[PDB]
């Protein structure tokens, strides 16, 4: 499916399996790195890293 | 001759077309979780140290 941005306020999207339940989750995520921007998913290994740097390496990739 | 207003009616009825909900299975991915990456097997040194 398709969803919105005041569609996704009134559903359950899981991210990983695991995550899914009965009532809850009526939906689920594609990939679990969806969230994050074409650029931010350059960087590698961004869990392991603070944000504040992950936002100065976006910064960086661009010069 | 004329039209004249008649009973009030006792009831009404609203149609509506409804299908119904099937199983729920809950068939969330093709290639499910995130598969971890791993280690190739066998793999060998690939350097040695001098003398």
């Amino acid at each position: 499916e398709l969803i919105g941005t005041m569609e996704q306020i009134f559903m359950n999207v899981a991210i990983f399996e695991d995550e899914v339940f009965a009532g809850v989750t009526t939906h689920q995520e594609l990939f679990p790195h969806s969230l994050l921007s074409v650029i931010a998913n350059f960087i590698p290994f961004s869990d392991h890293n603070q944000s504040p740097r992950n936002m100065y390496q976006c910064q960086m990739g661009k010069q | 001759g004329g039209l004249t207003c008649a009973s009030a009616p006792q009831g009404t009825l609203r149609i509506l077309e409804g299908p119904q909900q099937s199983l729920s299975g809950s068939p969330l991915q093709p290639i499910p979780a995130s598969p971890p990456p791993q280690i190739p097997p066998g793999l060998r040194p690939r350097f040695c140290a001098f003398g």
